[PDB]
């Protein structure tokens, strides 16, 4: 499961 | 709580997923419970991978917000619309609450076949829901329509059936033993967390604490490993490669591209070394150690053989304490608090000779340190 912050 | 008992269920490396509602009249969904992201989303198309799905079309209370939102994760994504329904999770506080809800008609890679869940409760922090910190998540919208406490603790049993809790606003004792310690929450975003120490059956790894946390940790309920960052992931595998040195294993295995097998029932567990995280503590120079065993970092993969998957993975964003580190605890993700707890799981999977540990007080200095900046 969140990718990018 | 004895309600909330074992509301978790899965298939062995194919998520945990908690029973819940949605719509007028209650439309039964299996959801992933993702302590890793903050959006809930569900299947709302056909798809291969799905049993069943959302029908917005027939919910009364459904409501279209009528703008879309994408959400892409370190293992697939998907694509969908924004909406809010009411909700109610059946083995979990008897309440109904309206929340957002992406109806999932997009995706690449996400759902698992044979998992049977359909959807996914992101747990984590506004800050980083899609498409913004505005839409509220699930968990925060349960807290501010009730009077559930502002917590939930996790209990994740391993292994093909998979179980185990989730206990919405509370702690359950009888799901585990010894003391239980608190990690803070280093900011509220992932679940972020600080490894001061890493050790492999005693052995210091020896790394600057902050590569243990480039660019962040995280406590992930949604990822099956225990994801390090590339260069302590390298350092890791040499210093387990040189503990267990009765057995010679090829590089595609500690790359998780071979299965190991042995003959069912004859696992030399004994070959492979503990592994200990230490976290920071609640308290000045004060942190404390969880210890897993190969039973959770070796993973087994479903004949006359047990066969197994290396579960400590590389990682280009920091590291991700995943179902491998999970398994072996009871975790209180204590919002109110702004805090982490650990505790020895009463169901983790271990031997008549090792099992999974959380000691303490350890003495680390400058734990702050630790922390990478950004």
């Amino acid at each position: 499961f969140l990718a990018x912050p | 709580f004895v309600e909330m008992v074992d509301n978790l269920r899965g298939k062995s490396g194919q998520g945990y997923y908690v029973e819940m509602t949605v719509g007028s009249p209650p439309q039964t969904l299996n959801i992933l419970v993702d302590t890793g992201s903050s959006n809930f989303a569900v299947g709302a198309a056909p798809h291969p991978f799905l049993h069943r799905y959302y029908q917005r079309q027939l919910s009364s209370t459904y409501r279209d917000l009528r703008k879309g939102v994408y959400v892409p994760y370190t293992q697939g994504a998907w694509a969908g619309e924004l909406g809010t329904d009411l909700v109610s999770i059946p083995h979990g506080p008897n309440v109904t609450v309206r929340a957002n809800i992406a109806a999932i008609t997009e995706s690449d890679k996400f759902f698992i076949n044979g998992s049977n869940w359909e959807g996914i409760l992101g747990l984590a922090y506004a800050e980083i829901a899609r498409p913004d910190d505005s839409l509220e998540p699930f968990f925060d919208s349960l807290v501010k329509q009730t009077h559930v406490p502002n917590l939930f603790s996790l209990q994740l049993c391993g292994a093909a059936s998979v179980g185990g809790s989730m206990i919405i606003g509370g702690i359950d004792h009888s799901l585990y033993t010894g003391s239980l310690w608190y990690t803070p929450i280093r900011r509220e975003w992932y679940y972020e967390v600080i490894i001061v120490r890493v050790e492999i059956n005693g052995q210091d790894l020896k790394m600057d604490c902050k590569e243990y946390n480039y660019d962040k940790s995280i406590v992930d309920s949604g990822t099956t490993n225990l994801r390090l960052p590339k260069k302590v992931f390298e350092a890791a595998v040499k210093s387990i490669k040189a503990a267990s040195s009765t057995e010679k294993f090829p590089d595609g295995f500690w790359l998780g591209e071979q299965l190991v097998c042995w003959q069912a029932g004859t696992t030399p567990w004994n070959i492979f070394p503990v592994i200990s995280l230490y976290l920071m503590g609640e308290v000045t120079n004060q942190s404390f150690r969880i210890t897993i065993l190969p039973q959770q970092y070796l993973r087994p993969v479903e004949s006359q053989d047990d066969c197994y998957k290396f579960a400590i993975s590389q990682s280009s964003t920091g590291t991700v304490m995943g179902a491998v580190i999970m398994e072996g605890f009871y975790v209180v993700f204590d919002r109110a608090r702004k805090r982490i707890g650990f505790a020895v799981s009463a169901c983790h999977v271990h031997d008549e000779f090792r099992t999974a540990a959380v000691e303490g007080p350890f003495v680390t200095l400058d734990m702050e340190d630790c922390g990478y900046n950004i």
